[PDB]
């Protein structure tokens, strides 16, 4: 097929839903080691390269995003512009668009969203997954209270089977 | 009223990446070093190159610190010497890939 | 080595003494204030521009310190905010006489 | 030229820290100095044995200057107060590289000690009275320099 199942991502997404230290424990390698020397702080892409690759679908070694190896020797997309170019050069077109996204916009779905905005000086927006009803971490939709400065202007989904 | 990260050039966004760490290694605050390493990731992010340039350049960075930059008065002046630590001549072929 | 101040453009030193002066203005050590400052005096030294210039930068460096620059990290990023002020469409017209 | 004995006395008055240097000057220089904007203060003081000894620097000088309470002018960059030293005096007396203290043995007046090393000044300003200087000299051998070496010396003898 193409795209992961949702209950599996889910999982994946429960095992690397902790914090970045974490993260790098978890995934060690090159992943790990970038983690540890502070040069990696926003695991957001991290994350989701870990579902993804713990889902049976892989980052390409070749993909043309930037990627370091973990443990398991599989990789990393570690900046969130390239997580989010590599979730529409790798799964098509999305499913939902949505300028000035709230939670009632997405009801009824359920799969990868991505929320892009202004206000996070390190990052263009969030990606996580969406039940229909809440998302693995924070959704970053419209009113979240941990958005701090981030406004989010789109999002989209990709549905999950 | 400040300008966005992306509107700076790549190499100036690899050279401030170096500036913002070097402040992280000298600074006595948690706070400040903390404030250093998040500064330093939102460049990171923007920035078009791979992470081992990163890791090099810090080595480069830990060594360019143990050099003494002086002036006429007592003073270490390691903000200035972060600043030239990141235009440095060790530091410019790490801003090619 | 490192490179010599003088080796930057008369842009750069103001930029320069700019960013300085804000690390300054944001450290909470006074041993790295006085870096800070001691840095920061010597791109003064260098760049051609009257005295009264690096008066009105720091009033916009003061100005633009209130601004709230955030991220997905808790911290308040002072240390990028200061190489985004020295880059600021408010400090540039001071680059000139 | 200033005579020698009033540039003497004239930089003991100054020869204080900068801040203090500041708090006697008063004026824009003061005012610079409690900003922290100046923080080298060889040129002001040899602004001020020049000031206060009869051969002020004039208004329309082409370096920088900023005004103290006296309404006198004063140099805030070394690189200007050199430059300064040779457009008004004109040729100097004595020139000598890797300047050492016998190199200016018996003759008194103003000294200026070009080198690398300090980031914030290509070199320092101050007065000679055939042994020992106001300040520091920064000669050759000079134990204080820390990662200033000096290159050339220059005198301008003073009456």
């Amino acid at each position: 097929m193409n795209r992961p199942s949702f209950n599996e991502a889910w999982l994946a997404f429960r095992k690397v839903n902790h914090s970045v230290a974490d993260v790098g424990s978890i995934i060690g390698g090159n992943v790990g080691k970038n983690i540890t020397g502070g040069y990696f702080q926003n695991a957001c892409p991290i994350r989701m390269s870990y579902v993804l690759n713990a889902t049976g679908f892989p980052i390409a070694r070749n993909s043309p995003y930037a990627k370091v190896s973990g443990a398991d020797n599989k990789f990393y997309i570690y900046r969130v512009n390239d997580m989010i170019d590599y979730l529409t050069h790798t799964m098509g077109k999305p499913d939902l668009i949505v300028n000035n996204p709230k939670q009632s916009d997405f009801i009824g779905k359920k799969g990868i969203i991505v929320v892009k905005g202004h206000g996070w000086s390190n990052a263009r927006g969030h990606v996580t997954l969406w039940n229909g009803s809440i998302c693995s971490d924070q959704c970053h939709l419209l009113n979240d209270p941990d958005n701090g400065p981030f406004v989010p202007e789109v999002g989209t989904l990709w549905i999950l089977p | 009223t400040l300008p966005d990260i992306s509107t700076f050039s790549q190499q100036q966004i690899f050279e401030n990446w170096v500036q913002n760490r070097c402040i992280g290694k000298i600074a006595d605050s948690k706070s400040l070093k903390e404030d250093a390493d998040a500064s330093a990731a939102a460049w990171l992010e923007a920035s078009n190159l791979p992470a081992e340039n990163f890791e090099k350049a810090d080595e480069v960075i830990v060594s360019l610190l143990k050099q003494k930059v002086g002036g006429t008065e007592p003073g270490h002046y390691q903000i200035l010497k972060c600043t030239l630590i990141a235009n440095s001549d060790a530091i410019r072929p790490l801003k090619s890939s």
